[PDB]
Order: structure tokens, then C-alpha cells, then sequence
């Protein structure tokens, strides 16, 4: 059976204490607690004791040594913890009892106390650390852990006496933090651990979000893989937040179970890759480096702890364990140590140290060792100080008592393997990091160095290879101190940044604080991005418009040729040619044409209601009279063209007198009656559209139907089609020009016209509506001229030039 | 005050001070008012005869100093008289000094003095510490509790939250373990409950012996400002009130009027805050503590006058706040009662006393955990027995600060039975509107009925409303978040949460415009017949013959066709009506513009153009070119069909009018606006090209008078369809298809009325032109 629990205390001059997991207590007594007895922790733990041999191998070396300790020895009081509180507080009640004895007093007064150890090796789980860290506060006694690492430990009003190694929490969430921020990383959602370590270190990093400047986007916890399964559910949401918050970072604080879940899920569900800010709780475990797939969820990158590791040590846990198997050094330090308490340390059994050099030749080159190694120089370095002690030898006037250390430990310089630590006032050492990635090249992640950290970061983004495409940095950025103009929607856990807007068309911002993009009414005219609302300019059918400018001339030119054909008219009354091309009739029509541009003229410029109203059939009006003095002449023609004798003869002296003028002003009262009626029926009104274009306000004339106009006008269209089929038949006059062949064009070209400006007419836009019919009317009237009156005047200015 | 002998004594663990020597700390009323609450309990338990006759019961009080003087309390405990300790492995035989320990408050220190007494498996009954850590008791064996948990705290803050309906809310948490444990919860208790966090940020420590630090001035200057900046104005707090006080100062000079802070037990009732008496300017303020029947007789012991185990002038400071507690109404005091009864009667039953003498028999610790593990007992009418997992049913109860000096400082609003977890009994509670209504909390007002939500923003409780568009109708009864489509007939409108109708709309025959156009079919297809009568009756004569002779009357006779397709256009546009009009009525209406165009043709061949080409034409006539020409003018017309029908659908399409949803046109085809152009294309252009010929040929025979008829129907076919177009252009949405009847009756009789019909007018009126020997001379002439 190996000799390990003989080995497992010392004698020495200023003993020292343990508190290592040297066992893992079954999971039954922890939880059947109703007689007041400590579980047994019977099962075997590898990582315990390798820290127990290196604290071993520390005291053998100060021991060894010359010049540190002179003449004193430091032994062990090597005592499990079996990483729970309930059997890890007897061991630490015991190193505070009395010089010799079981019995711990409660004297007011710890400065006459006298314990057995000097200090003690503080447990490495940080609950564990928590408790007897609180328990040993009160009596001073200084308590060097190697494997706490919470932040609160650090707490120097209720953890006076903890001087841990293994940096805290809160320096590598300030590197992750400082990554961050040299990243330009603002927006990231940092997840944890359900167990306090998670939620502590998410707890500093919210401090350290507000600190340096990087906005917390999601600040949950991942369940620890627990019975109840729902963790895997809860997981989900937590996730889930992830992949909403838009975050191409996620701090991951967790432990190495709860990392590994969430991992596992993350592949399970296809999660989108994004950079993981690790921690050193699950940056190297193999537990999460074996999960299939892992290699495609973005960039695993954390701090990972930077310190010399215990190297010669091999060689001294083979050689121990050799020489515990030897019955002749084990029977020797069993007579050495008689009657005292070798027996009371941890896993004393038989077989509690009957294993194997394999049972615990796995960790061999663990990096805690080093840690454990350093507390006890530390000590060992504390008390040579408070002893005052030199180079060879020191008086060693009185026992020192524990708080002397607790004096003398603070700022204390010791070298570790050629390391120079030094404790600062809140007791832990500042040891610095290196950026570990997770570069994956053949599904077994390996990692590399990107940077250093000596309380302030040196990364190199060049070597990071950023997953995505083209070793892209994955930029997750918030949008803080924004362009003013846009509306602004807070988001974050805290209130941390938030997301501009930029306003919609049409709505406007009342002032910059408030988080809507106001719509205001259609007088005004909101651009894009515009915390106000613009007046617009009115929009009609003005006199000046280019297009109304040039109807306006057209009108005139058309008011000038029927004048002069109507001077022309009023002159040559006595010519049988111009008496039979219409006669007073054709006075009639010829003023019409005036009448018609005095009708039509009412259109441009400020329109009003009325004017919409009393305009269009007034407009109608002169233009119907002259062509019903057309249908006159036409139908006259076409009566005589027929060949039936008396009933030419009988219409000839019918129409001659009486009925051109009765049918003259029939077709004015025609005219003016379906204009009332229409205006009855669909009368149009001058209304304003605003949101037809954005700049203006469109105010002209809305027609509640164009199918009432185009019936008004209609109306002497039809008039004319009928004079148009009387009168298109007649063949050519024999060597003249032919009489009806005017008509024929006058009236041709009259549909041509106004057929094809009522499609036009319709197809153009709105103001210019009105605009197109100015120039119909004028087209209209002066297709008449250009095609009935103009042989007149031709005649008329050289009829008597021919002769 | 602090001490009493007797034969089983119960250790106490009041905290006495806040913020070895702890008289120096500042002294905190609430300590002395518990230690004296135990005290009465003890005092109250030893004069009964019931409960215990004899075996006097005994007491002892070591100050804890909140945090600071933990360890030395307990030790003092568990240890000898001489006060020394040993360690051994078994503790089952071990005679600790006090069977059980009342008193740490503070969560922390409860778990300090816990981790010990778990060690010896002491009694320990924590009687106000609220964090849920206390609930495992694998890490706890001997933590029973007389108060509830800080979930059952939560729940009922939440339920409350719920009860006046606001979904946004803020929260603020110390630094401390006490403010991220108790901000931790709620954020997991409200994820799950439709509430979502406006945002939970961290609230520095503030001591009131603090010179109020800068870094801290401008972190809690920034706190403030993003309160008031946000919407919501609910401001759930967890932290001490030793920080609350600097926190409400400096935002109270803020001017940050609108709000409803929600106070927890830590600070939801207590004396130093309440005194302030200057925050009704703030809003309304509440709380969550613990009620229970008052203890009949303890007031009356409160006015009566180991290391730092007495105090100095906690007495002094109890009679200053004196009118306070009786007013207020202390019940944490009977949390400890309780604490101190249930091990009383756990005692009681260890000893098995037969209510009349009690056998001393030497009790241990563990003994009496084992047997107070079950006690259940009646106290003032509240049943006290522990759950399974360490702790009572003690109702809770929502604290609304009154600052009125009258009575009450402290109002009863909401009563929380733990048991149900439920809130309930919720009485009139006054507020801080102007109307003493019920404040609004919202992230976003809920939407009108009409209008989609689209979430903003990370939480899922606000969002933007949209009315969306026509068509798309809220589905608020499946799916509230996002509108959907309403298809087919069924028409929405902005807004409109519910559908509309749309109704199919086609050529019926009540309509005026549709009357009128059959009256004036009617009468052209009674002239058709009239025409066709006298044509028949008078085929004698070379007027009909040569018309077409009885190839005329097929004319005639695919006329008729067209007049029975008339109402045809009348009728759903399924698909027989549809293939109807679109096959047989353009063979009609080709032909019979065809024959006509042929006829004139030839004419004005034989009159002009046949000479040009002798042989050529008498060639072309030795197979009738005419009926030839007009022949392949049928087949082109059925090749314009088939290829209409092979290039366009003939079942109709339901299109939307433009000038509203209900109305949709049934149209025959998806386009047959342009599908007509390319069918009537060649109407137009073959009526053209005979009107053309027909002018070049305008000497129009005496008694054929070819031009006089033709002429006309050409030119007003032209006119009719040239109408047609700039309908279309002008596009009347609704009556297209009854305008388009008008148009199809009006080349109809534009050829029929334009052609034939003269001819029976002039064979009626007058026979002379049908003289053979007249038409011979006129042929040749």
C-alpha cells in the first residue's frame, strides 16, 4: 500500500496548513445530513493530490534550503476539502485551536491567541475559499489560495487575511473588456453561468461595459447541464436573445458544463457563428473542444493565464511515489511520526493511498501546481520576514504569531522558480495573459498566441483568422452619439446606446427627445430626414405657365385672322360669292370665333370654383353657334346635290330665311340647356391635391367627370358629323373649286382635332389638363378657319385681282 | 437585556447596529425592536404552563453587527461554558450551550453562522433573510426560516405589476450580492410574464457617512437622467436603504416627478425612510413586507426601560421612533416569535412532556432540528409549519408609503397568500395622478383595430402600428402580430380589421343605358327583317339579285346572326357566352363588311381599274375573283380567331374597378381591350380601303347608287370605331362592356342600315330604277 498519508503531515518549527481536495465525497452524505457527522470522501481524486506533492516538494525546498528559513523547518497539516464546506470547515476549526490541543476558544481577544498553524493554503474551489476565507478573517491568519479566483475574495473589509495567486476574475474581464474596446466591439451580449461564478463575473463585466464604454446588449445566464432538463429549454431563450440582438460577440463566462451545453445546443440548432469572448473555465477544457461541428460557430478567443510552469516537478512525484511504495522509508517516518496527527489527515486509509503512479500520472504538468508551489515560498518568505530573519540563521526572539504575517504579508516580494511576484494591497498577485484563439484545422482546435496583457492589452488582429470571409473582423457596432436628425429608439440592457431612424417622407420630429417621426398635416412638406414640416408653393394654372404663355399667343393669332375675315365679311356684302358662302350667318360665325376665344379665355390663373362652373359651357357656346351656321351652309349643299326637285326647291325656301336664323339660336338654346344640365349633373370645382407632388400644392380645376365635357362638347361635334356625311359625297364642281369641299376639310379636320385631344387630353397630367383645352378650342376654331374661311379670304383679297 | 439562565437556552443573533467594539456603528432601531420581539416570545413561552410546564426555557443575545461580528456569535455558541471548543468527527455527542440559534438577518452572515451550525447540525432559525440560497438545504441543513423566500417576494411584486397592467418597468440593484441576486430574479420572473424590462442598471453604494464621491455623483446623475429619459415610469428598487436614502435625495433634486418605485423588503418598510417625510413630490411609493396578527402584548414590553454583545443607546433611539413601530405596526417582530415558539414547541415535543410534567432529559442540537422539522402549530391564528424545504406560510403583504403623520404610516394594500401564490384582496390604493386614477406603465400604446404591430426594439412588448393596406385584413383573431391577406371577392381597406366585399360586376338588361341599346337592337333587327322580307318578296328585280342574288341573303343571314348575338354581350362572361362572341360574331360582322367591300370593288373594277388589267381580272373572274377575294377574306378572318384564341384566355378575368373594390368588371378576356384592336384592326382597314375605292368610284350608278349607300356605311364604320378608340382612352371604368354592346349594334347597322337598307327604299319608293333595260344602260354607262 503507498505511503502517502504518512507523508501527509510534518513536524517542523512553524507549521503550515492544507486545504486540498485530495478526495471527492460521495454524493450521498451531502445530501443525508441528520446526525451531526462529516461525510467520508473515500473516492480518489488525481489533481488533489498533485497540489498536495507540490506543496510537499515547496516545504522540502525552503526546508532544503540555506538561505531561506535558516535553522527553521516547515511542516504540513495536509487536510482535505473534499470541495465541500461541511467537511472542509473541521479541518479549518482545527488549524486555529491551540498549540497542541483540539480545543478552539472563543476569547474576544485574537491577539493572545496561539494556533497551531501559521497559515494556511487556501482551498482552491471559490465557495470553499469564500467560507474559510470568512472563518479565518477573524483570527488573521493568513490564508494564501491557488485556485480562487472570484472577485469578492478580493474584498478587503470582510477577506482581510486572503492572498490569493491565480489573478481574479476581474483581470481577465478587464482584458476581454479591453479586446472589446480596441475592436470597436460597443454592441455584445455577454452571457454566464448560472452558479455564482458566472453571475459574478457577468456582474464585473457590466461594471466594465459602463467603464470603458461597451454597451451591453444581453446580460443572461446559461443553466448548469442540472436533472431538471428545462435548463435546456431556458438555454434556448437565452440563445435565442443572441441571435435577435444582432451580436457578432458573446462573452461566454461560463464553467466548463455550462459552456459545453450551450455548445452543444449552439451546434444542435445551427446557430449562427459568432466570436465567443472565452474564459479560462472552458477556453482549454476538452470537454467543449471535443463537440462535433464546433469548428463552424465563429472565433473562439479568450485570455488565458501566463506563469512559469513547475517544471523538475515529474521527477519528484515519480521519485515520492517510488519511495512510498519502499516499506523501509515508509516504516521509518511511520516511527518518526508515532502518536501524533498523521492519522487525522485526509484519505488516511489503506487503500485511500493504496493507487497506482497512473492513478495521478496525468496532470503531471498541471499549471495549479505552480500555484500551490508559490503560496508556500510565500509564506515561506512572509514568515522569513516577520522573524527578521537573515543569511544564515535568526534569533527567533518569540513564536510569530499569525497576524505578524498578516502585517508582513501585504506588498511582499518573493521569487518562484525565478519568478518575481509580489502581492499588491488587495492580496492578489497580478500575473499577465495571452490571447489564446481557437484556430481549427483539422477538427482539433489548436491554440495560438495573439497578444499579451500586462494590465493593458497588446493584441494583433493580423493573426486572428475571423472565420467569415476574407478573415473579416465580425463588426458588431451600436449606434452611439448618432446623427441628430434621426428618431431614436433606446435599446440595451442598459440604456447604453440605442438606433436612429431616419424619418419617413411626410412625417416630421416635434423635438430631438421625442421617439416619433410626427406626421403633420399635407399644408406642409416633409422630406426625408426633416425634424420639420415645410410649407410647399402653390401650383395652378397661371397666366405665365410656358404652355398657357403660348395658348394665350395662339389665341391671339386666332382673335387677329377672325378679325380680319370678319372685316372682310362686313365689307364685301354686295358679292354674291361671299352672300352664298354663308351671309350674315357667317357674320354670325365669325363672331362666334371671337365670342369662343372670349369664352375659352377664362381659364388661366387663379382658378375659383364659379369660374370652373360658368366656363366650360359658355365655352362651348360660340363655337356650337358658328358650327350650327356650318351645319347650315353644309346641309343646304348636300339638299341641293340631291337631285328629288321639289323637295330641294321647298328646303331652299325654307332655309333661306326664317329657319337659319330659328335653327341658329336652337342650337344655342341646345347648347346653353345641355350646359345647365351637366352642371346639374357633374359640374366641375377648383379643388387642391397636396400630396399629388411633395414641393407643391396642386390647386386647378378637378372635373367631377370629363364624360360631361366631352358630351357638351359633343353636342356640336355631333352637329357637325351630320353635315360632315351631308356634305363629304359631293363630288368636285365641275371646272370650280368645289363649295362643299371647304366644309368637307373644315370639319375632317375638326375630328382629327378634337377626337384626338380627348385622348391626349385625358392621357396628360392634371394642371396641364386644363392647359392642352385652351389649346383644343384654339386648334379647334382655328382648324375651322384653316379649313373653311381661308379659301374665302383667298377669294375675297383676290377675287377681284383674278379679274 | 441580554441574558437569561435557565436549562435549554436559545441563542439569538440580533443585528443591532449597521453601517472586539460594534456600538460604534449607527444604531438601528429595528435590531433592539427584534432582540426585545424574541425576548417577549421566551419570556411569554416560560409563564404559560401549557406549552411547557417547567423546564424553564432560557435566552442569551450576542450583537452581529450586520456583517462584521458573524464568526465570534456562533462560536461563543456551540462551545462550553469555559468557552473552549474541541473538534471531533462525530458532534451526536456534543452538549452545545444554546439548542438553537436565532437571529442573523442579513442573507450573508445567515450563511456565515449557517455553514458552522450545519457543521454541529445546530437549529438555526433565520427570521428575516430572504435569499433563495436558504432554500437548498444540501448546502444548508439546519436553515429553517420563518419568513418567505425573495421568490415568493417577486411573485407577488410581479402579480401586482400585473393587476394595474404595466408591461414596462425599470429596474435598479445594488452592487451588493442582496441587488443582482434579487434583480436576477426578477428579470427571470417577468421574462416569462409578458412584462419586459425598460432597462435593469446597477446602483452604486452610497453610505450615509459617505461624502457623497464624485465618480459616484456623475454615475448616479447619469442613472436618474436615463430614468426620466425612458418611458417607463415603474422603478422596481433592490438595495439597502442605507443607499436608497442618498439615491432618493439626489433624484428628488432632479425634478423626476412621474414615477412608481416599487421598494423591496430590505427597504420596502423602515423608519430611517419613511421619516424623510418629502417624497409625496415623487409619486407613490411601494413596498413588500410580511404581515401577521399582532403580538397581543409586546408593545407594552418595548416602552418598559462575548464580545460587543451589549449595546449603548439602542433603548434611546427605540423611544425616539417609538410612536412609529406602534403605528407602523412591526411585524417582523412576530416573524421571530414564531422562530422562537416553533422551537418552543419543538422542545415541547423532543421532551415529550404530557402537558403537565416535562421529563429534562439532555437534548442535543440535531435532536431538536429532527423534531422542529415538523412542527405544526397554531400562533395567533396563523398556522406555523415548515415546508419541506425551510420555510412557513406566512403571508406577505404590499406596503404602500403613507406619509401622513396622522396613523398608519405604513397601508395595508395587497395581501399575498403564498400557499395559492397568489395576490389578492388589492383595496383602494391612492396614487399620484391627478385624478387618483391608476398610473400608465407602456412601452407602446396597443394598437387600433385595423393596423399590424411590428416589434421595436429588442423586447417583445412595444412595437409600431401599421394599418395595412387593402387587402390585408388584422388577423387579430389567429395571429395579432402581423396582418394577413384576404383573398378573393372578400376587399380590405386601410385599417379595417375586417374584410369588405367585392361584387362581380357584368352586362345585365335592366340598366337605362342597356334598355335603351337592346330597344335600339331591336329595331335594327326588325328592320333586318323587314329588309330581308321585301328582298325575298322582290327578287324579281336586279336591284336585289344584284346585291348578291341569294348569296345576298347570306349576308342577311349571318347579319341575323349578329342581332341574336346581340344580347348575347348581355349574360355572365363565363365561358360559353364568352367563346361565342369571340368566334361566330367576328365571322359575322368580317363577312358581312366583306361582301360589301367586294361588291363596290369589282364595281369600280369593271368601271375603272378592269381595263387596266383585262386579261388579269378576266382570268381572276373565270373563279368569281370577287367571291374568290371576299372567300379568302373569311379564311383570313377565321386564322385572326384561332389566333386570338391561342394567344389570349378566354374565361374572363374579375378586375378590379378603379373606382372601388365592390365593383369589379367581369371582363370576357384578362385584355380584351387590345385583344378588339387586333380583331377589329382589319374591320377598319378592309371598311377603309372600300370607301376608298368606292370615292375613286364616287359616279355612283344610277340605279345602283353603289357610293350613296356604301360611302356611307364605311365612312360612319370609321367614325363608329374612331369613337370606340377614344372611349377606351378615356377608359369609363364602370359600362365598358355596355358602351362596347352600343358599338357592336352600331357598325351592325352601319353596314346593314348603310347598304342594303336604300336598296328596298328605292325599290319601294320608285320601281323605274329595277328596269332591267335602265340597269343595263347604267352598267354600260
Amino acid at each position: 500500500p503507498l505511503c502517502l498519508s504518512q507523508q501527509l503531515r510534518m513536524k517542523g518549527d512553524y507549521v503550515l496548513g492544507g486545504l486540498f481536495p485530495l478526495g471527492e465525497a460521495e454524493e450521498a452524505g451531502l445530501r443525508s445530513r441528520t446526525r451531526p457527522s462529516s461525510p467520508v470522501c473515500t473516492r480518489f481524486s488525481s489533481n488533489g493530490l498533485l497540489w498536495a506533492l507540490a506543496m510537499k516538494m515547496a516545504v522540502e525546498e525552503i526546508n532544503n534550503k540555506s538561505d531561506l528559513l535558516p535553522g527553521l523547518r516547515l511542516g504540513y497539516d495536509l487536510f482535505d476539502t473534499c470541495s465541500e464546506p461541511v467537511v472542509a470547515m473541521k479541518p479549518s476549526l482545527m488549524f486555529l485551536a491551540k498549540a497542541g490541543s483540539r480545543d478552539i476558544a472563543a476569547y474576544c481577544n485574537y491577539t493572545q491567541y496561539q494556533p497551531r498553524v501559521l497559515a494556511v493554503i487556501g482551498p482552491h474551489s471559490s465557495e470553499l475559499a469564500m467560507v474559510t476565507g470568512k472563518f479565518f478573517s477573524f483570527f488573521l491568519m493568513p490564508q494564501v489560495s491557488y485556485g480562487a479566483s472570484m472577485e469578492l475574495l478580493s474584498a478587503r473589509e470582510t477577506f482581510p487575511s486572503f492572498f490569493r495567486t491565480v489573478p481574479s476574475d476581474r483581470v481577465q474581464l478587464t482584458a476581454a473588456a479591453e479586446l472589446l474596446q480596441e475592436f470597436g466591439w460597443n454592441w455584445v451580449a455577454a452571457l454566464g453561468s448560472d452558479d455564482e461564478y458566472g453571475r459574478q463575473g457577468l456582474s464585473i463585466f457590466s461594471a466594465l461595459a459602463a467603464a470603458r464604454g461597451i454597451c451591453i446588449a444581453h446580460e443572461g445566464l446559461v443553466p448548469l447541464p442540472r436533472a431538471d432538463d428545462s435548463r435546456l429549454g431556458k438555454v434556448q431563450d437565452v440563445l435565442h436573445q443572441v441571435n435577435q440582438s444582432s451580436v457578432q460577440v458573446v462573452l461566454l463566462f461560463a464553467s466548463v458544463h455550462a459552456a459545453h451545453a450551450l455548445f452543444n445546443y449552439s451546434i444542435s440548432s445551427r446557430l449562427s457563428p459568432k466570436v465567443w469572448v472565452a474564459s479560462e473555465a472552458w477556453l482549454t477544457s476538452d470537454l467543449v473542444m471535443g463537440l462535433p461541428g464546433m469548428a463552424q460557430m465563429g472565433t473562439v478567443l479568450g485570455f488565458l493565464q501566463r506563469g512559469a510552469q513547475l517544471h523538475e516537478f515529474p521527477q519528484y512525484v515519480k521519485t515520492h511515489l517510488a519511495l512510498a511504495t519502499d516499506p523501509a522509508f515508509c516504516s521509518a517516518l511511520g516511527e518518526r511520526e508515532q502518536g501524533l496527527e498523521e492519522d487525522v489527515v485526509g484519505q488516511r486509509c489503506p487503500q485511500c493511498d493504496c493507487i497506482t503512479l497512473q492513478n495521478v500520472s496525468a496532470g503531471l504538468n498541471h499549471h495549479q501546481t505552480f500555484s500551490v508551489y508559490a503560496a508556500v515560498y510565500s509564506v515561506a518568505q512572509a514568515l522569513h520576514n516577520t522573524l527578521q530573519c537573515n543569511a544564515s540563521g535568526c534569533p527567533a526572539q518569540d513564536p510569530v504569531k499569525p497576524w505578524q504575517l498578516l502585517e508582513n504579508m501585504y506588498n511582499l516580494t518573493f521569487h518562484v522558480g525565478g519568478l518575481p511576484l509580489r502581492f499588491d494591497s488587495s492580496g492578489n498577485v497580478d500575473m499577465e495573459y495571452d490571447l489564446k484563439l481557437w484556430v481549427w484545422q483539422g477538427s482539433v482546435p489548436r491554440l495560438h498566441d495573439v497578444g499579451r496583457f500586462n494590465g493593458s492589452l497588446r493584441t494583433e488582429r493580423l493573426k486572428i483568422r475571423w472565420h467569415t470571409s476574407d478573415n473579416q473582423k465580425p463588426v458588431s457596432r451600436c449606434s452611439r452619439q448618432c446623427q441628430e436628425g434621426q428618431v431614436r429608439r433606446v435599446k440595451g440592457f442598459h440604456s447604453c446606446c440605442y438606433d436612429c431612424v431616419d424619418c419617413e417622407a411626410g412625417s416630421y420630429r416635434q423635438n430631438p427627445d421625442d421617439i416619433a417621426c410626427t406626421f403633420c398635416g399635407q399644408d406642409e412638406w416633409s422630406p426625408e430626414r426633416s425634424t420639420r414640416c415645410f410649407r410647399r408653393r402653390s401650383r395652378f394654372l397661371a397666366w405665365g405657365e410656358p404652355a398657357v404663355l403660348l395658348l394665350l399667343l395662339l389665341l391671339s393669332l386666332a382673335l387677329g385672322l377672325v378679325l380680319a375675315a370678319l372685316g372682310l365679311f362686313v365689307h364685301h356684302r354686295d358679292s354674291p360669292l361671299v352672300q352664298a358662302s354663308g351671309g350674315p350667318l357667317a357674320c354670325f360665325g365669325l363672331v362666334c370665333l371671337g365670342l369662343v376665344c372670349l369664352s375659352v379665355l377664362l381659364f388661366p390663373g387663379q382658378p375659383s370654383p364659379a369660374r370652373c362652373l360658368a366656363q366650360q359651357p359658355l365655352s362651348h357656346l360660340p363655337l356650337t353657334g358658328c358650327l350650327s351656321t356650318l351645319f347650315l351652309q353644309a346641309a343646304e349643299i348636300f339638299v341641293e346635290s340631291e337631285l328629288p326637285l321639289s323637295w330641294a326647291d321647298r328646303l331652299s325656301g325654307c332655309l333661306r330665311g326664317p329657319w337659319a336664323w330659328l335653327v341658329v339660336l336652337l342650337a344655342m338654346l341646345v347648347e346653353v340647356a345641355l350646359c345647365t344640365w351637366y352642371l346639374v349633373a357633374f359640374p366641375p370645382e377648383v379643388v387642391t391635391d397636396w400630396h399629388m407632388l411633395p414641393t407643391e400644392a396642386l390647386v386647378h380645376c378637378r372635373t367631377r367627370s370629363w364624360v360631361s365635357f366631352g358630351l357638351a362638347h359633343a353636342t356640336n361635334a355631333t352637329l357637325a358629323f351630320l353635315c360632315f356625311l351631308g356634305t363629304f359625297l359631293v363630288r368636285s364642281q365641275p371646272g370650280c373649286y368645289n363649295r362643299a369641299r371647304g366644309l368637307t376639310f373644315a370639319m375632317l379636320a375638326y375630328f382629327i382635332t378634337w377626337v384626338s385631344f380627348v385622348p391626349l387630353l385625358a392621357n396628360v397630367q392634371v394642371v396641364l389638363r386644363p392647359a392642352v383645352q385652351m389649346g383644343a378650342l384654339l386648334l379647334c376654331v382655328l382648324g375651322i378657319l384653316a379649313a373653311f374661311h381661308l379659301p374665302r379670304c383667298y377669294l375675297l383679297m383676290r377675287q377681284p385681282g383674278l379679274n | 437585556d441580554f441574558y437569561l439562565p435557565g436549562d435549554y437556552l436559545l441563542g439569538g443573533l440580533f443585528s443591532l447596529h449597521a453601517n472586539p467594539m460594534c456600538k460604534e456603528y449607527e444604531v438601528k432601531v429595528i435590531g433592539y425592536n427584534l432582540m426585545q420581539a424574541m425576548r417577549f416570545a421566551v419570556e411569554e413561552i416560560n409563564n404559560d404552563s401549557s406549552l411547557l410546564p417547567g423546564v424553564l426555557l432560557g435566552y442569551e443575545i450576542v450583537d452581529v453587527c450586520y456583517i462584521s461580528n458573524n464568526v465570534q456569535p456562533v462560536l461563543y455558541f456551540l462551545a462550553h461554558e469555559d468557552n473552549l471548543l474541541p473538534i471531533q468527527e462525530d458532534y451526536s455527542n456534543y452538549i452545545s450551550r444554546v439548542v438553537a440559534v436565532i437571529g442573523p438577518d442579513n442573507s450573508e452572515s445567515v450563511m456565515t453562522v449557517a455553514n458552522f451550525l450545519s457543521l454541529f447540525l445546530l437549529p438555526q432559525i433565520t427570521y428575516s433573510a430572504i435569499s433563495d440560497e436558504l432554500r437548498d438545504k444540501v448546502r444548508f441543513p439546519a436553515l429553517l426560516r420563518t419568513t418567505p423566500s425573495a421568490d415568493h417576494h417577486i411573485e407577488a411584486m410581479v402579480q401586482l405589476m400585473l393587476h394595474f397592467r404595466w408591461n414596462w418597468i425599470i429596474v435598479l440593484v445594488s452592487s451588493d450580492t442582496y441587488g443582482r441576486d434579487n434583480g436576477q430574479l426578477l428579470g427571470e420572473r417577468v421574462a416569462r410574464r409578458d412584462i419586459c424590462i425598460a432597462f435593469q442598471e446597477t446602483l452604486p453604494t452610497l453610505q450615509p457617512n459617505q461624502n457623497m464621491t464624485s465618480e459616484e455623483r456623475q454615475r448616479l446623475v447619469t442613472i436618474v437622467d436615463k430614468l426620466q429619459q425612458s418611458t417607463a415610469r415603474v422603478v422596481v428598487v433592490f438595495s439597502p436603504d442605507l443607499t436608497l436614502y442618498h439615491f432618493f435625495n439626489e433624484v428628488l433634486r432632479q425634478n423626476f416627478t412621474g414615477a412608481v418605485w416599487i421598494a423591496s423588503e430590505s427597504w420596502a418598510i423602515d423608519p430611517v425612510l419613511h421619516n424623510l417625510t418629502e417624497l409625496r413630490h415623487l409619486g407613490t411609493f411601494l413596498g413588500i413586507t410580511i404581515q401577521s396578527v399582532p403580538i397581543p402584548g409586546f408593545s407594552e414590553f418595548r416602552e418598559w426601560g462575548t464580545c460587543n454583545q451589549e449595546c449603548d443607546n439602542c433603548l434611546n433611539a427605540t423611544l425616539s421612533f417609538n410612536t412609529i413601530l406602534r403605528l407602523s405596526g412591526e411585524r417582523v417582530v412576530y416573524s421571530v416569535y414564531s422562530a422562537v415558539y416553533a422551537v418552543a414547541h419543538a422542545l415541547h415535543s423532543l421532551l415529550g412532556c404530557d402537558k403537565s410534567t416535562c421529563t429534562k432529559r439532555v437534548v442535543y442540537p440535531w435532536q431538536l432540528l429532527e423534531e422542529i422539522w415538523k412542527v405544526n402549530f397554531t400562533l395567533l391564528d396563523h398556522q406555523i409549519f415548515f415546508d419541506p424545504q425551510g420555510d412557513v406560510a406566512l403571508h406577505l403583504e404590499i406596503v404602500q408609503w403613507q406619509w401622513d403623520r396622522s396613523q398608519n404610516p405604513f397601508q395595508s394594500v395587497a395581501s399575498y397568500y403564498p400557499l395559492q401564490r397568489q395576490l389578492k384582496n388589492i383595496q383602494d390604493i391612492s396614487w399620484h395622478t391627478i385624478n387618483n386614477t391608476i398610473p400608465m406603465s407602456m412601452c407602446s400604446k396597443r394598437c387600433q383595430s385595423g393596423q399590424k404591430k411590428k416589434p421595436v426594439g429588442i423586447h417583445v412588448c412595444c412595437f409600431e402600428c401599421i394599418d395595412c393596406l387593402p387587402g390585408t385584413f388584422l388577423n387579430h383573431t389567429e395571429d395579432e402580430y402581423e396582418c394577413q391577406a384576404c383573398p378573393n371577392n372578400e376587399w380590405s381597406y386601410q385599417s379595417e380589421t375586417s374584410c369588405f366585399k367585392r361584387q362581380l360586376v357584368f352586362l345585365e338588361w335592366h340598366e337605362a343605358p342597356t334598355i335603351a341599346v337592346a330597344l335600339l337592337a331591336a329595331l335594327g333587327f326588325l328592320s333586318t327583317l323587314a329588309i330581308l322580307v321585301i328582298f325575298w318578296r322582290h327578287f324579281q328585280t336586279p336591284i336585289v339579285r344584284s346585291a348578291g342574288g341569294p348569296m345576298c341573303f347570306l349576308m342577311l343571314t349571318l347579319l341575323l346572326v349578329a342581332y341574336m348575338v346581340v344580347p348575347v354581350y348581355v349574360g355572365p362572361p363565363k365561358v360559353s357566352t364568352c367563346l361565342c362572341r369571340q368566334a361566330l360574331f367576328p365571322l359575322c360582322f368580317t363577312i358581312c363588311i366583306s361582301c360589301i367591300a367586294v361588291r363596290s370593288f369589282q364595281i369600280v373594277c369593271a368601271f375603272k381599274m378592269a381595263s387596266r388589267f383585262p386579261r388579269a381580272y378576266s382570268y381572276w373572274v373565270r373563279y368569281q375573283g370577287p367571291y374568290v377575294s371576299m372567300a379568302f377574306i373569311t379564311v383570313l378572318k377565321m386564322v385572326i380567331v384561332v389566333i386570338g384564341m391561342l394567344a389570349t384566355g378566354l374565361s374572363p378575368t374579375t378586375r378590379t374597378d378603379p373606382d372601388d373594390p365592390k365593383i369589379t368588371i367581369v371582363s370576357c378576356n384578362p385584355n380584351y381591350r387590345n385583344s378588339l384592336l387586333f380583331n377589329t384592326s382589319l374591320d377598319l382597314l378592309l371598311s377603309v380601303v372600300g370607301f376608298s375605292f368606292a370615292y375613286m368610284g364616287k359616279e355612283l350608278p344610277t340605279n345602283y347608287n353603289e357610293a350613296k349607300f356604301i360611302t356611307l356605311s364605311m365612312t360612319f364604320y370609321f367614325t363608329s370605331s374612331v369613337s370606340l378608340c377614344t372611349f377606351m382612352s378615356a377608359y369609363s371604368g364602370v359600362l365598358v362592356t355596355i358602351v362596347d354592346l352600343l358599338v357592336t349594334v352600331l357598325n351592325l347597322l352601319a353596314i346593314s342600315l348603310g347598304y342594303f337598307g336604300p336598296k328596298c327604299y328605292m325599290i319601294l319608293f320608285y320601281p323605274e330604277r329595277n328596269t332591267p333595260a335602265y340597269f343595263n344602260s347604267m352598267i354600260q354607262g
